[PDB]
């Protein structure tokens, strides 16, 4: 019952998307007010934590799911999120190491920004699947 | 519909019944402490290890998992379940188990009032248990719960006991300081863990502690990425565990001793075992340090 699943986890994803949106919001303010690595690195951890909840969900869906189209989709998005989360850790490191560096911070910011985009598109594709199933 | 979300703890001390634990028991009843010490003493560290691993694995859903259990979980294995957001109750149960076990082991030790010399021998056996958990059983969960016991401030300040462990159980003491302790330090720093092929219960305490709420952004991502290997390997741990225990001849009473419900009731008594975990744990931290001071006074 792929549809049962997708709806269940889409709903799970959705409960945690609030906290992620908050973590990311907090991240962006710290960066905008020029906070030191002590601070924004902390916020990075929170952002990486919340978003990793989605990678796990995607992995489960990659395991259960009976439809092979649905396994291909969610494996892709889970893998792709983890890459972004690595990018976030790397560029965050670089931000701290070079602090204060407006440009190194921007790289870090762009990576978080793409993270928001991919988790969005991921939730969206979860929904589009579960709907293809009627 | 399909998969559900456990909202309540799967441990229910208040309803636990047995020959050891009668209806309305007091906390830390002496006879029962004595029986528990007797039960632990009766048997070598290896069978102690086999026993906890069994229970550990049942609670963690590495063993004893029906298809009907799987359907309710949405996943095959508890290892997978504890990465998922609804795995929350599992994660909390494993945390009660972990700390409550460490308390149990610590209390047996501080209950060894004969002399620093008997205590040292008991300490040496606790270490043997941790070495067995780690090596024979490949059970990182109770391995760390046992090391957790050996490292409570209340145990590590028993100077007479440690000195005499150094004198009489020299191999043991070294094993602890030079092998076990630094192994655990790696596991927790997300360094290379135990060979998957002997593993039966992987290191998941960093992970479940994270998801419930110290580390740096880099190990934090290290525990999380690693947890994917874990979840993907639920079927390997089950296998290993079932093969490692084929022919296991369990002693009922011993299983009781290593059961969290039994422990909660033992430690906190009926009534007491239902209090919050924070309060139960706060109050015991004081009970320990007092025993510890009566045993080997600081002055």
């Amino acid at each position: 019952s792929d549809r049962q699943l997708l709806l269940f986890y889409l709903e799970q994803c959705e409960a945690n998307l609030t906290t992620l949106t908050n973590a990311v919001d907090a991240f962006f303010t710290a960066v905008a007010t020029n906070q030191p690595p002590k601070i924004f690195v902390a916020h990075s951890k929170f952002v990486i934590l919340s978003a990793h909840k989605l990678v796990f969900i995607g992995d489960t869906l990659s395991r259960q799911a009976k439809a092979a189209d649905v396994r291909s989709q969610v494996t892709h998005y889970s893998n792709l999120l983890c890459d972004l989360l690595r990018g976030i850790v790397a560029t965050t490191k670089a931000a701290a190491l070079q602090y204060p560096s407006p440009s190194a911070a921007q790289d870090m910011v762009e990576r978080v920004k793409e993270l928001g985009h991919s988790t969005q598109q991921f939730r969206r594709v979860l929904g589009q699947l579960a709907a293809a199933l009627e | 519909t399909v998969p559900i979300v456990e909202v309540t703890s799967s441990f229910n001390p208040a309803t636990f019944q047995s020959l050891l634990i009668p209806r309305d028991n007091r906390p830390l009843e002496v006879g029962l402490l004595r029986k528990v010490k007797e039960l632990l003493a009766e048997v070598d560290a290896r069978t102690l290890a086999r026993h906890v691993t069994k229970v550990d694995c049942l609670v963690a859903r590495i063993l004893g998992v029906t298809k009907e259990m799987q359907t309710l979980m949405g996943v095959r294995w508890g290892m997978e379940l504890l990465t998922l957001p609804h795995g929350r109750q599992l994660r909390l149960d494993l945390l009660e188990r972990f700390h409550t076990m460490s308390i149990m082991l610590a209390v047996d030790i501080l209950g060894s009032t004969g002399s620093a010399e008997e205590r040292a021998a008991l300490l040496h056996k606790t270490i043997q248990l941790a070495a067995e958990l780690r090596g024979t059983m490949g059970n990182m969960f109770s391995f760390a719960a046992v090391m957790g016991a050996l490292d409570m401030a209340q145990i590590s300040r028993l100077e007479q006991t440690w000195v005499t462990l150094r004198q009489r159980h020299t191999e043991g003491a070294i094993l602890y300081e030079k092998k076990l302790k630094p192994f655990l330090k790696s596991l927790n720093e997300g360094k290379e863990g135990p060979p998957l092929s002997n593993t039966t219960f992987p290191h998941v305490l960093p992970l479940i502690t994270l998801l419930e709420s110290e580390h740096g952004v880099e190990v934090v991502l290290a525990h999380l990425e690693a947890a994917r290997t874990v979840a993907h390997h639920g079927g390997l741990y089950h296998t290993n565990a079932e093969v490692k225990l084929q022919g296991f001849q369990a002693r009922p009473e011993l299983l009781e001793v290593f059961s969290t419900e039994f422990q909660m009731r033992l430690l906190w008594g009926s009534q007491g075992a239902s209090s919050s975990q924070a309060r139960r744990y706060e109050k015991f931290d004081k009970v320990l340090t007092a025993l510890s001071h009566k045993l080997e006074p600081a002055v």
